[PDB]
C-alpha cells in the first residue's frame, strides 16, 4: 500500500513538475514581449524628441 | 523477453551500468561498476568456489572478495570481466538474448578509438549482436533535457567533462576532461577520516564513506566562515549510524569535501575548480552565445543528487561573468537514468534504424567502419 | 513577435511530447517484480537432508 | 523508507505548488504592464506621426 | 495576395533586400543581404540540418553558420545562392507567386552588362514572371526626392557612387564608383578597436561594429582639433553595452572612422575624399549647370541615417566651390525605402505596362533582346 | 660588460626571450616565456622558498611550479612578471646594468598602443635606461633577410602574422593576425594523442608535445592519401623515447598536426589556412607588384625550424595564383634569432642614436612623446 501511495506521489511531482514548466515558458514569452515594448517606446520617444527639434529649427 | 525485436538499451556509465528494453521509460537491471575476485584459494567444497562476482551478490560479497574496478576514468584493465559482467546482465539480470535486438550503447565523453575499436571487434566475435550504436553521454544529456542549447556537466566516478552544445551541435574545440570524481572524493574524504582518528583502506569501508556523502555532506556556501562557525557548532554538526552501531561524528568535513573539486589547491592540481573550467569553455567559443550558454547550463551524474550544486554554480559563474542576464541551472530528479532514457529516445523513432551497425558492415570493413559509420 | 515565440515555444514543445513518448510506451514494466519472503510454516522439522 | 519518501514528496508538493502559484501572479503582473507598455507605444507613434506631418508642411 | 494582378517591387540593394507589391508604400520583406551556411558537418538528425538560412533566421543563427556574401560591391559570387533568397522573399517572406506579377527590379550602378544578360536569362528560365523591369537605383532615388535636377551620391554598402542627373537626364560621362563602402568602415573600425584591446574577426563581432556605427560614431567638424580635445574627453567619450553585457568605451574613433571616406590616405587610396569626387563630376560636365548642382545635391542609402554628413559635405564644398550661391543638401528621413519607393511610382502611372519585358520578347531574341529594350 | 657603452639588443618574441649587446651576432641569454610559481604553500626552511622562478631555473623545476605565460598571444597579465624576469635577464643572465645602454626592443605585431604607453611608463620609472626604441619584428625580420621586398610570415607562439612590404615599406592595410599558433598545435596534439590513449593536462606533457613536433613532425605532401598509406605504415610509422623510457609511437599524427594550420575547419576556425591568408593579404594590394610578392614571400619564426613548410607553401600558392612565375621561398638556417640580429644591424649605423628616445623626452610629454618619436 505504501509503495503504490508514493507511485501515486511520485506521478503528482510529474503532473507539477509540467505546470511549472509550462509556467515557466510563458514566463519566457510575456517578458520578452515586454523587453521588446519598452525597446520600441524609447526608441519612439527619441525619434519624436529629435523630430520636435527639427521643427523648431 | 517481449515478442517485438525491440532494441537493448544499455548506459555503461563510469560508474554505473544500466541495462534494458527500447520504449521502457527506466532500464531494468542497474548495478555498480564494482567487481569482486575470490581474496584466497580454493579447499572447501559444497558451495560457492565461483571465480567472478558481479552485481548485488558481489555487495553481498564485500568482504570476501578483492575488489577491483575493470574501468578507471576511462581505462580499460581486462576485456574478460567486460565480457561476464555482459554476460550477467544480458542473461542472468535481464534475461535476454542479443542475438535478437540491436544495441544501443553509450560511451565515456573522449574514449580512446582504439578502446573503441578493440571493444567492438571483441563484442562482434564474442556476441552475436544483430546490430550497433554507440554515442557519447553528452547529447544523451541534452536529449534527456530535451534543450538543443546548454554546457553539459557530465559528472561520473572517473572523470568529469564539461562539453558545450549549442544548437544541438558539438563543440569539442572547448571541451575538457578533470581527472576529478567520485574517487577523488573518496580519497579526500578517507585522510580528513584518519585525522579524525579512523584510518581505513579497504573498499567496503569506501562505500561506506560515499554513502556518507551522499546522505550527510552539504556544498559549503562560505567556506572558511563555515569552518569557523563549526568550530563548536553542535546542531550544524552531523552524526552518521555506521551498520556495525558505531555513531560517527562528522561536522565541517561534510562541506570540506565536495570543496576540493572547487578547490583542487587542497590535494594539488593545476586546474582551479571545475567552475572555471566551464567558464573557460565557454569564452573558448564566440562571445555573442556566451551568454545563453550561462543561462543553458546542465548538470549529469550521480553525483548531482548532492545537494548544494546548483546554488554555488550560479554565484560564482555571476561573480565570474557579468550579472545582467539571469543564469539558471535546470536538473531533473533522478537524473542518473536520463541517459538511459535518451537512448529509448533514440530507439523511438523510425529513423534509427537508417544507421544500425549491422554485422555484413563489421565483416566487410572490420573494426574500421565504425571511423566512417558514427563519425 | 508572436512568430519567433511560437516557433521557440512549438521546438520546445515538440521535444517534449518526444520525450513523453517513451513513457507512454511503458511505465511499470521496468520494475522488477514481487518474491518476499513469508508463510512456510507448514514445512517439516526433519529435513530430508541433514543440514537439518 | 517508504514513509520518508512520502514525507519528501510532500515537502515537494508544497515547494512546487507556490512555485506556480507565483508565477500566474507573476503572469498577471507582467500583463498589465505589457498592455500599459502597448499602449504608450501606440501613443508615441501616434505624436511622431503627427508630428512628422507638421513637419512636412 | 492581392485579388489585382499588381506587379512586384523588389530593390535589390547593395547591402539590403527590400520587397513588395506595387502600390505599397513601404517594402513588405526586408531583410540584409547576409547569408549563412552550416559551418560543419551532419551527425544529429530531429530538427534543423537544413543548408541555406537566409534572413533573420540566419541572423538568429550568426553564430553557427559561416556568414558568407553572394554578392560584394556588385560582383556576383553563386547565382544558386539568389535563387534561394528570392524563393525565400517571394514564397516564405512575401506569401506571392511569381507567376502572374511582373517584376520591377533596381540594380547597382554601372552593374556589369554581362551580370544583366547571365541574372536575366537565369531569373527567365527559372522562374515564371510573366514580364520584367530592371532600373538603375540612381534615377529611383531621384524619383522619391521627385525633383529632375541633382547629383545622386548613392551609399550602398559595398560601391559609393556619384551620378548626377540633370532635368531628369542620365550623366554617364560623369558618373563615377569608389570602392568605399560598408565593409571598409567596418574593416577600418576593426582595426582601431583592434589597437584599443579588442581584436576579432568573425562576422558577428562586424555586425556588432556596424551597429556602433549606426549609433554613436559623430562625424567630426575639425578632425585633428577634435581628438586634440578628445585626449580626455570625459563627457566626449561615449560608451556602449555590448549584448554580453561588457561596455566598451570609445572616444575619438566614433569620428575617426568616417573620417576614412573623406581622407582615404588612413588606409591607402589614391582617389581623395568622396567630396572630391563630387566636385570633379560636376566639373567635368558644362560650367553653367554647375551651379544648380551644388545647390541640388542629394545623397541616398542606409548609412545616411548616420549624423553629420550634411554639414560636412555642404561645408566642404563651399571650401572648394566659390561661395556665392548658397547650398543646401535634401535627405528625407528614412530614404533606404526611397528606391523601392520609387518602384512603385513607376508602377503608378499606366505607360509603364508599355514597355514591360515579356517572356515572348525574351524567346525570341533570347536576353540579348534587354540590350534594345531597357537602353 | 664591455668597456664602451654600446646599446642593448632585446627580442621579446611572443614565445621566446633573447637578449645581449649591440654589435653581437647573437643574443646571449635566450630563454623560453613561460614563468614558474611555487604549487604549495611554505613550513619548509633552509633552502628555497623562493616566489619567482624563471628560465632554465623554471625548466629543471616544472614539475614543482604551476607555470604561467605572463603573455599570450600579445594580451598582457602583470607587468611585474616583466620586471622580474627583465631584472633576471640583465642581472642575472646578461650581467649587464641598464643604466649605461640604450635598449632596442622588438615587440610583437600590431600590438596594442595602450600597451606600449603603459609598458613604457612602467619602463622608465622602474627602470634606468637612457635611451630607447621600440620596433616590429617584420621588419627585423626583413633586415635579416636584407632585401627591402617581400612578405614576412611571423610564426610566433601566440600569433601568427602576414605583413607585406615593398621597397621597405610597410603596408598595414594588408597586414593581417591569426590566432592560431604553437598553443593550437600543441592543444590539437594534444587531443589527438588522447584519442591515442596518453591524456595527460599539465605543462610538462606540454613541452615534451611540443619536444616531439619540433623532431619527428611532418608536413603531408598530400593529407587525405597520407593517412590512408598511413594506416599501417610500418616504416613510415615513427616512434619517440619519452625521457621516463616510454616508447611512444606515432604515425599519421606528425602530419595531421601541422596540416590544422592549412586545415582550420579540423578544429572550427572561419578563417581558412594560412596560405589563403596570405594570397587575400597579397591581392589586396595593387595588380601589378603582387608577382614580386610571390617571388619574394619570407617566413620567420621558431616553428620555421620544421620540414615541410616550405614545399607545401609554394606548391599552394602556384595552384592559388598563375603558374607563369617561378615562386620560391628564402629562409636562412636558425632565423628565430635573425630578428635579434637585425636588432644589432640597427645598432651597426650611426643614424640610430638620431631618434634614441632619452629620457627627457618621455619626462617632458610622457608616454605620449612615443606617438611621434616612433611613428
Ligand atoms: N542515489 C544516489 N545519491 C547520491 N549519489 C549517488 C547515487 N547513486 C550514485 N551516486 C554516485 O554517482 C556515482 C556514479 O556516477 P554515474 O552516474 O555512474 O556517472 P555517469 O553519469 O557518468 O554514468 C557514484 O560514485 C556514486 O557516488
Ligand atoms: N537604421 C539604420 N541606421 C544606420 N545605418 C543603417 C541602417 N540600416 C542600414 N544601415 C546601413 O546601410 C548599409 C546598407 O546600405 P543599403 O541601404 O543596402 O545601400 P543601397 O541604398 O545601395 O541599397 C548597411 O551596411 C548598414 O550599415
Ligand atoms: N630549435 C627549435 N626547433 C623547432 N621549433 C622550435 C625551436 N625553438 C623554438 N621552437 C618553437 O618556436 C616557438 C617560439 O616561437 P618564437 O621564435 O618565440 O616566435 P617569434 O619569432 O615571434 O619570437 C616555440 O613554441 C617552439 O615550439
Ligand atoms: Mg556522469
Ligand atoms: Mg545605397
Ligand atoms: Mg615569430
Amino acid at each position: 500500500e505504501a509503495e503504490k501511495a508514493a507511485d501515486e506521489s511520485e506521478r503528482g511531482m510529474k503532473v507539477i513538475e509540467s505546470r511549472a514548466q509550462k509556467d515557466e515558458e510563458k514566463m519566457e514569452i510575456q517578458e520578452i514581449q515586454l523587453k521588446e515594448a519598452k525597446h520600441i517606446a524609447e526608441d519612439a520617444d527619441r525619434k519624436y524628441e529629435e523630430v520636435a527639434r527639427k521643427l523648431v529649427i | 523477453d517481449e515478442d517485438e525485436t525491440t532494441a537493448l538499451v544499455c548506459d555503461n556509465g563510469s560508474g554505473l551500468v544500466k541495462a534494458g528494453f527500447a520504449g521502457d521509460d527506466a532500464p531494468r537491471a542497474v548495478f555498480p561498476s564494482i567487481v569482486g575476485r575470490p581474496r584466497h584459494q580454493g579447499v572447501m567444497v559444497g558451495m560457492g568456489q565461483k571465480d567472478s562476482y558481479v552485481g548485488d551478490e558481489a555487495q553481498s560479497k564485500r568482504g570476501i572478495l578483492t575488489l577491483k574496478y575493470p574501468i578507471e576514468h576511462g581505462i580499460i584493465t581486462n576485456w574478460d570481466d567486460m565480457e561476464k559482467i555482459w554476460h550477467h546482465t544480458f542473461y542472468n539480470e535481464l534475461r535476454v538474448a542479443p542475438e535478437e535486438h540491436p544495441t544501443l550503447l553509450t560511451e565515456a565523453p573522449l574514449n580512446p578509438k582504439a578502446n573503441r575499436e578493440k571493444m567492438t571487434q571483441i563484442m562482434f566475435e564474442t556476441f552475436n549482436v544483430p546490430a550497433m550504436y554507440v554515442a557519447i553521454q553528452a547529447v544523451l544529456s541534452l536529449y534527456a533535457s530535451g534543450r538543443t542549447t546548454g554546457i553539459v556537466l557530465d559528472s561520473g566516478d572517473g572523470v568529469t567533462h564539461n562539453v558545450p552544445i549549442y544548437e544541438g551541435y558539438a563543440l569539442p574545440h572547448a571541451i575538457m576532461r578533470l581527472d576529478l570524481a567520485g574517487r577523488d572524493l573518496t580519497d579526500y574524504l578517507m585522510k580528513i577520516l584518519t585525522e579524525r582518528g579512523y584510518s581505513f583502506v579497504t573498499t567496503a569501508e569506501r562505500e561506506i564513506v560515499r554513502d556518507i556523502k551522499e546522505k550527510l555532506c552539504y556544498v559549503a556556501l562560505d567556506f572558511e566562515n563555515e569552518m569557523a562557525t563549526a568550530a563548536s557548532s553542535s546542531s550544524l554538526e552531523k552524526s552518521y549510524e555506521l551498520p556495525d552501531g558505531q555513531v560517527i561524528t562528522i561536522g565541517n568535513e561534510r562541506f570540506r569535501c565536495p570543496e576540493t573539486l572547487f578547490q583542487p589547491s587542497f590535494i594539488g592540481m593545476e586546474s582551479a575548480g571545475i567552475h572555471e573550467t566551464t567558464y573557460n569553455s565557454i569564452m573558448k567559443c564566440d562571445i555573442d552565445i556566451r551568454k545563453d550558454l550561462y543561462a543553458n547550463n546542465v548538470m549529469s551524474g550521480g553525483t548531482t543528487m548532492y545537494p548544494g550544486i546548483a546554488d554555488r554554480m550560479q554565484k560564482e559563474i555571476t561573480a565570474l561573468a557579468p550579472s545582467t542576464m539571469k543564469i539558471k541551472i535546470i536538473a531533473p530528479p533522478e537524473r542518473k537514468y536520463s541517459v538511459w532514457i535518451g537512448g529509448s529516445i533514440l530507439a523511438s523513432l523510425s529513423t534509427f534504424q537508417q544507421m544500425w551497425i549491422t554485422k555484413q558492415e563489421y565483416d566487410e570493413a572490420g573494426p574500421s567502419i565504425v571511423h566512417r559509420k558514427c563519425f | 513577435l508572436g512568430a519567433r515565440a511560437k516557433e521557440s515555444l512549438d521546438l520546445r514543445a515538440h521535444l517534449k511530447q518526444v520525450k513523453k513518448e517513451d513513457t507512454e510506451k511503458e511505465n511499470r514494466e521496468v520494475g522488477d517484480w514481487r518474491k518476499n519472503i513469508d508463510a512456510l510454516s507448514g514445512m517439516e522439522g526433519r529435513k530430508k537432508k541433514f543440514e537439518s
